[PDB]
């Protein structure tokens, strides 16, 4: 009746194993790295990031919020929140060997443009991946942090004698 | 050694009268004397309360007190229940005086002023009475809040948290009677059986039979008591659910041959009606087919040492009533058919 | 590439320390006009072995969940009944893994499930 | 001694009109709102306690109108009565309202009512019936089983969470998330009760399989405040789990480190190190998400101020801690440094990680002269396949103390024929974003200054005005720091240090700067085990006396 299958049920077995590993708390990202060396070791030495980053954007339906509202979510927002955070950490780790076309489709989801109740950690890891590609200078105040934190940190640094270095260039 | 007897019994008398409505003559002097004595006992419990003849002497005194009173007639007074309560005797006294409506005004003021002086004494080496009562209030609040926001009556009673607590208390209370050796445990248990609610008590026995040892002499006593007293075991097996009795019986093989015997007698007083394909009883208190099937199914879904026992007890009772292989003739054939 | 790499050492704490020391002392001698090997050999002041064991190179003998040996006294003992996986595990790791999956079913003290790596029947007796 | 009633008499009506809404908190919204406002209620009660304490009962009618109703509503709400000291203060206030000698019957009714509410707080059986009956039969009072009862409820719930966690995607009873959120609301008032920490630790570790959070951020804020004030003492797995599922709690932790270096413990780097090590941030910053967030905040601060020495020294300390935690607990399967420091060439970091404890004191020069080459290549030859810019190479180079600070002290040792690469590094340290035309002028100024200082050192013990001449711009902090290192190094010092310090310390900012310099220098020396006791005692005395002037 109320049995729910795992949202990585229909995926390629190695991807399934990776997403099973990342589930496991803060040691999820290290375990993701161990998984990738344990597939470099096996018969399929390459790992199909380009297939996983399509599956991460593929949409399926859910009914959340009120009793009745149909909405379409991608995988990245449908799989467990610690799998999410340890994913994006692992994509920071292996960014150079990833296709940009897939990454940008992922980062657009992570940005969560026009959503209530966002994931601050997903948005922040989005920003930190954009900055590392070099397509998210963005000409904004788009920083990983909150406006609250950035303001409370201006408020304290104001109470300190500014240094003779010149790092901002007017 | 002998010096502490007259201290402790006098304090116990004062404590027992604390809860009683004769408080007219009391004064600040009596209350000060009470609480300094209580501090002395709490100091003893800290200093030389472990690993000596003094601890066992005090335990003899306490348990002898609680059995010479017994709990019959003139007063079911608790008293300080055990040697660990020596370390918080002061709190008991203070609470009993705060519950006594009959306390005089000046006594009440002196008391509460001595319990809750304020933050003038925020710095103290020994965990004082004010902190003790505060911590108690926090715990009571915590218990209320967990009970009504997060707690669920678990169906596997042995893993529940209330029953497990009651059980550990019972086991400790049997251990002390065993060490006392004055009256036999069975007499205490028989008196309990008359005194308190039966349905609750039986679940608690069931649960205490499965808690592992912590000092299983406790469970070893209850099995003897149950096998001695048939009437309680008639309602034991009748009231509880199936898996609990199954685990009990698998833990204690001495309960198995009687339990099947209890079930074997409840089947035999059923009768089959042809129009509705169901065994039924004559009297209203005869176990139905569904409950009895549940019990035998639980017994069969068990370790192998009991499966063969129940299976042989069923086959020997089938053949005893004609070795039929067709329904409408033998409850035992019908059971063995329904298990498969 | 020929520039200095991020490099570090695994193995015995008593053997590794002088290597880190020698690296620290000689790291300024790196030169990106030679080869990586021809720089490493005169930096660490040693030569390499060419396949001291080519058959039994190494089989990773770690938990295959936590990737550690020595989790709380326990050893990698529970293995796969398979020629192609042979992957050791721990009791605790493999129990926490199998208790999740939908395929797995628990008898009295037994759990049957799929080996994480190869998805073949594997049995765990607590 | 101005108002004495008005603000408190307003807050009173506020609180009484809030308590009446709350009313025993048997729902979600009442519970959340209580969990928010309870702290301010605590402070309100302290002020009310002072007010009723200084005066007496039954004579005065200031707030005696509804004080009863207030203290009752407070008492029958258990989210209040389980917060830190709220129960103790409500007890105090009821003790203040009592009277020794009642005269009118109303005061006697009051005293009876006070005993009643006190009895409700301490000793009422507002629990399941049969357990009270059973215990009363066995002759156990609530005070001698409630602890074990609490303990057993907590273990039960904690096991249940663990089993709902292990049963991820399995055909079994799923712990309803209403219950998990309920427990998370209950943990908030009684976070500082030791008899509940298992339930906290279990809630943090047992995230489970949901896409949304089931706990609400009041839980996380509560736990974090308690972790940082040292009131709960969890293990490290749980505070990492906390950071890593509530990002504002990790920002709020890193701010609580900045108050320690800005306000409280300016230039007591031993105390900064003690706070950092007791905190879990080094251990937690081995997850790159957390190291990236932490460096982003360090960056914001390097920029708001224009290169504050205090933040610089704090970063150096943090980095040392983080390194000696990464090494410890990154044996198998460790992340590559370009994952923590992604904005630079890995070569440079792999040089700068190498500690100078490991190297002889004489071979520091070669290593610095190599680092200068790599920074110069990375800045000046800014071609594709390199750093993002000069600021990035600087911000890295600053993370690794020892090297950045050792520069001047090696210039003085080689002041005769100064190395141009060290001059470059020093000018880079005290100013990036300058351009080669600026850098050359800076370096030649420094070279002339080194000539004069070497002349003065090889001369006898001379005045302070001869030094103030060369001290007399865009290169002032550099010359100040170089001159301080001259004082500590040369044996001509420990005689005329005061004469220069007094002249340089015009303002308080220069004083703070020199204090920071000297604390950093002693931390550095005591760490590397390099010391001349003359310079140690000299610097300690100057620091002691200047910390009074500020
Ligand atoms: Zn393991
Ligand atoms: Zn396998």
């Amino acid at each position: 009746e109320g049995v729910e299958p795992a949202p990585w049920a229909q995926l390629e077995a190695p991807a399934r194993l990776l997403l099973q590993a990342l589930q496991a708390g803060p040691e999820g990202a290290r375990r993701g790295l161990g998984v990738l060396r344990a597939l470099g070791s096996r018969g399929w030495e390459p790992f199909d990031w380009g297939r996983l980053l399509e599956a991460l954007c593929r949409e399926e339906p859910v009914v959340q919020g009120p009793d009745g509202r149909l909405e379409l979510k991608p995988l990245l927002l449908r799989l467990p929140r610690i799998c999410q955070r340890n994913l994006m950490s692992l994509l920071m780790a292996v960014r150079p060997s990833l296709p940009e076309s897939g990454l940008l489709s992922v980062l657009q989801i992570a940005q969560q443009d026009l959503a209530p109740d966002p994931d601050a950690w997903l948005r922040a890891l989005g920003e930190l991946l954009r900055r590392d590609l070099g397509v998210g200078t963005s000409m904004e105040g788009a920083s990983p942090l909150s406006e609250r934190c950035q303001r409370q940190l201006q408020s304290l640094c104001r109470g300190l004698g500014l240094g003779g270095r010149r790092l901002k260039s007017p | 050694m002998e010096s502490l007897l007259q201290h402790l019994d006098r304090f116990s008398e004062l404590l027992a009268v604390s809860s009683t409505t004769y408080v007219s003559t009391w004064d600040p002097a009596t209350v000060r004397r009470a609480l300094q004595w209580a501090r002395y006992l709490r100091h003893i419990h800290r200093r030389f309360g472990r690993h000596g003849p003094i601890r066992t002497a005090l335990e003899r005194r306490l348990h002898n007190q609680w059995r010479q009173e017994g709990g019959f007639g003139r007063g079911p007074v608790p008293g300080l229940a055990n040697f660990q309560a020596l370390g918080h005797c002061d709190v008991l006294l203070s609470l009993r005086l705060l519950e006594n409506r009959a306390l005089g005004d000046a006594a009440r003021y002196h008391l509460v002023q001595q319990l809750f002086p304020g933050p003038g004494v925020r710095d103290a080496d020994e965990e004082t009475l004010q902190e003790s009562l505060a911590r108690l209030a926090r715990r009571r609040s915590a218990v209320h809040m967990l009970r009504f926001n997060g707690y669920r009556e678990n169906p596997n009673l042995q893993e529940d948290s209330l029953m497990k607590t009651q059980a550990e208390l019972l086991l400790e209370r049997l251990q002390e009677v065993g060490k006392a050796e004055a009256e036999r445990p069975a007499r205490f248990l028989s008196s309990l059986w008359e005194r308190l609610p039966q349905n609750n008590f039986l679940k608690v026995i069931a649960v205490a039979l499965l808690q592992p040892p912590l000092s299983g002499e406790g469970s070893q006593v209850l099995v003897h008591w149950l096998l001695g007293n048939s009437e309680v075991f008639a309602a034991f097996c009748r009231a509880l659910p199936a898996g609990l009795l199954t685990l009990v019986t698998s833990r204690h093989p001495a309960l198995s041959p009687v339990y099947l015997g209890l079930l074997t007698d409840w089947g035999q007083r059923l009768h089959y009606d042809l129009q509705k394909g169901i065994w039924v009883g004559t009297e209203s208190q005869d176990v139905p087919w569904e409950e009895l099937h549940n019990r035998f199914q639980s017994l069969c879904q068990a370790p192998p040492p009991l499966k063969d026992k129940v299976l042989t007890a069923l086959e020997t009772c089938k053949a005893q009533d004609g070795d039929f292989e067709v329904p409408g003739l033998s409850i035992w054939t019908d059971l063995l058919l329904a298990l498969r | 590439p020929t520039m200095l790499p991020e490099c570090f050492f695994l193995g015995a704490d008593h053997v590794v320390k002088p290597l880190g020391i020698k690296l620290s002392r000689n790291i300024h001698l790196w030169d990106p006009e030679n080869s990586v090997l021809q720089n490493l050999k005169d930096v660490l002041e040693i030569d390499f072995p060419a396949r001291a064991i080519l058959e039994k190179s190494d089989f990773t003998m770690d938990c295959g969940i936590c990737y550690a040996y020595q989790l709380d006294g326990t050893i990698p003992d529970q293995v796969c009944d398979n020629s192609q996986c042979g992957q050791p595990f721990h009791q605790i790791c493999l129990y926490e893994w199998l208790r999740g999956l939908l395929t797995s079913r628990q008898s009295f003290n037994i759990i049957f499930g799929e080996c994480p790596y190869c998805s073949k029947p594997i049995t765990l007796k607590m | 001694m101005a108002q004495d009633s008005v603000d408190l008499s307003c807050d009173y009506q506020f609180w009484m009109q809030k308590l009446s809404v709350w009313d025993q908190a048997s729902t979600l919204e009442t519970q959340q709102d209580t969990c928010l406002h309870v702290a301010q209620f605590q402070e309100f009660l302290r002020k009310m306690y002072e007010a009723l304490k200084e005066m007496d009962s039954n004579t005065v009618i200031e707030r005696f109108p509804t004080i009863g109703q207030l203290l009752a509503k407070a008492c029958w709400n258990p989210f209040i009565l389980a917060y830190d000291e709220s129960q103790k203060i409500l007890i105090w206030c009821l003790c203040c309202l009592i009277n020794k000698e009642p005269q009118n019957s109303g005061q006697s009714k009051l005293n009876s009512w006070i005993q009643g509410v006190l009895s409700h707080i301490l000793s009422a059986l507002r629990f399941d019936k049969e357990v009270a009956l059973f215990t009363q039969g066995l002759g156990y009072a609530p005070i001698d089983y409630y602890p074990g009862l609490l303990k057993n409820m907590v273990l039960s719930l904690a096991s249940e969470l663990r089993e709902n966690h292990l049963n991820g995607f399995n055909t079994q009873r799923r712990m309803a998330p209403e219950r998990v959120a309920s427990l998370s609301r209950v943990c908030v008032p009684l976070i500082t009760l030791t008899d509940v920490d298992p339930l906290v630790e279990a809630l943090l570790i047992c995230h489970g399989r949901e896409p949304q959070e089931i706990l609400q951020p009041e839980f996380f804020e509560a736990v974090n405040e308690a972790i940082l004030l040292k009131k709960i003492s969890l293990p490290m797995s749980a505070v990492v789990c906390l950071w890593l599922r509530h990002l504002p709690s990790l920002e709020k932790a890193m701010l609580h480190l900045f108050e320690k270096l800005i306000s409280s413990e300016r230039n007591c780097l031993r105390r900064i190190e003690c706070f950092i090590k007791d905190s879990s941030l080094p251990q937690a910053a081995c997850h790159p998400a957390i190291f990236r967030v932490v460096d982003e905040m360090f960056r914001c601060a390097l920029l708001e101020t224009d290169g504050a020495l205090e933040i610089i020294a704090t970063i150096q300390v943090f980095t040392q801690c983080f390194v000696e935690a990464l090494e410890k607990a990154s044996k198998q399967l460790r992340f590559a440094l370009k994952t923590y420091f992604p904005y630079t060439s890995p070569s440079l970091a792999m040089v700068l990680l190498q500690d100078p404890q490991d190297i002889p004191r004489g071979h520091w020069l070669q290593t610095l002269k190599h680092i200068s080459e790599l920074l110069r290549e990375a800045v000046e030859d800014q071609t594709h396949g390199s750093c993002g810019g000069p600021f990035e190479s600087w911000f890295l180079f600053i993370h690794f103390g020892g090297w950045a600070e050792m520069v001047a002290e090696q210039l003085l040792m080689s002041a005769a024929e100064p190395p141009t690469a060290l001059l470059w590094l020093l000018a880079f340290y005290y100013g990036p974003r300058d351009g080669r035309q600026q850098r050359a002028q800076t370096m030649v100024q420094v070279k002339a200054v080194l000539g004069h200082l070497l002349a003065m050192s090889r001369s006898s013990s001379l005045s302070a005005q001869d030094l103030q001449t060369v001290a007399g711009a865009p290169a002032q902090q550099l010359i100040r720091h170089l001159l301080l290192n001259f004082l500590l190094w040369a044996p001509g010092g420990h005689t005329i240090a005061w004469d220069v310090i007094t002249l340089m310390a015009h303002t308080a900012e220069i004083t703070h700067e020199i204090i920071g310099f000297l604390d950093q220098t002693l931390y550095r020396w005591n760490r590397l085990g390099i010391e001349s006791p003359r310079s140690e005692k000299l610097a300690r005395e100057l620091l002691k006396e200047l910390r009074t002037q500020v």
